[PDB]
């Protein structure tokens, strides 16, 4: 194809730029296929994600375009970024395929979970997580679906976040990975249907940090009813001021619950699971967990405050924390509608950009 | 420091 070349990836074809060689499958939808590749120009490994049937239906087309627009609002090192987007077709008439090039990491948090870890590597990872999360929130993007499989890391302890504002899925994480369900890490206000805000991802991070320490999922609910039980059996029944905010019927069910008493955070996370001067850290860490793993969103720690926390504060770098997003996501897009062909163009222009 | 590692 003059500037492109075909390569057979399973039952699928990848027509990519010549600069990308040694293509090989590492994940698979459903909604797309991801290949690890070598970028000759950059001398650097990349992840090439080919969207599957972005023009199949009006819904797919909206997702394809929306995904492009989302990664436009982001310019942070702790978040996955679009290294390149392209199509092997020459005109809008025959345009049908879209390819997304992203940085290729070595791992996701799941493979970190089982590792022993110390305070400097743990607190650093969390710091990056909070840095990437703040950037998203600044761009007007609240993740909500933060889980160890959509958080990727490299061997040099660098961290990036995947799948912000994507359905599950839809996104990149579902198609590959040691996969994990999002149910375990969703905040109370989400699962209880109360609506949410920025610090909904603070809960998520809380669940992730708890798993890093205990090397086991904190709230493995068989379903959302069981999920709620797991949460309250360990953290206790939330104050009345919280429950009054619930919807009528659900409020009663949750008020119908057996009043469980919360285990103390030193009990949930005994120093046994922790590692001397570096025992002040175990205090610092456990404390932080008591602010993130809060049921009431009003009584939960903010992203900003979490950055200021002694266990995290050691890493504070204003360049890493205050880096503004290139653009803010206009939510008035979600309610916009177009035909498949109209969507096809908006996407096409974005690619040729 | 910032020059930490982690192995898989």
């Amino acid at each position: 194809d003059n500037q492109f070349y075909s390569v057979e990836v399973g039952d699928s074809t990848f027509t990519v730029l010549k600069r990308y060689q040694n293509l090989k499958p590492i994940g698979s939808g459903a909604q797309g296929i991801v290949c690890a590749a070598y970028d000759a120009v950059l001398d650097r490994n990349v992840a090439i994600k080919k969207l599957s049937r972005p023009f199949q239906n009006q819904t797919h087309a909206k997702r394809a375009y929306r995904e492009l627009v989302l990664m436009k609002c982001v310019n942070h090192k702790n978040i996955i970024s679009l290294l390149n987007v392209f199509t092997p077709q020459k005109t809008l008439e025959e345009f049908q395929d879209v390819y997304l090039v992203m940085e290729l990491m070595d791992a996701n948090l799941c493979q970190v979970i089982q590792m022993e870890l110390d305070h400097e590597r743990m607190s650093y990872l969390l710091y990056q997580m909070l840095c990437g999360i703040k950037h998203l929130h600044s761009a007007g993007i609240i993740h909500r679906d933060l889980k160890p499989s959509n958080i990727v890391v490299k061997s040099d302890c660098t961290l990036k976040i995947l799948d912000f504002g994507l359905a599950r899925t839809a996104g990149t994480s579902f198609m590959m990975t040691p996969y994990v369900v999002t149910r375990y890490y969703r905040a109370p206000e989400v699962i209880l249907g109360m609506g949410y805000k920025e610090n909904v991802d603070i809960w998520s991070v809380g669940c992730i940090m708890g798993e890093m320490v205990r090397h086991k999922i904190l709230f493995p609910g068989r379903d959302y009813i069981d999920q709620w039980n797991k949460v309250i059996e360990q953290l206790g029944t939330p104050c009345p001021e919280f429950m009054k905010k619930l919807q009528p019927t659900v409020r009663n069910y949750v008020e119908n619950r057996p009043k469980y008493a919360g285990l103390t955070f030193p009990k949930l996370f005994p120093d046994s699971l922790f590692p001397e001067h570096n025992k002040l850290k175990a205090s610092q860490a456990r404390d932080l967990l008591s602010k993130m793993l809060v049921i009431d969103p009003a009584k939960r720690i903010s992203v900003d405050d979490a950055l200021q926390h002694p266990y995290i504060n050691v890493w504070y770098d204003p360049a890493e924390v205050e880096a503004p997003p290139p653009q803010i996501y206009d939510k008035q897009l979600d309610e916009r509608e177009h035909t498949i062909e109209e969507w096809k163009e908006l996407i096409y222009k974005e690619v040729m950009n | 420091k910032h020059e930490m590692t982690l192995k898989f």
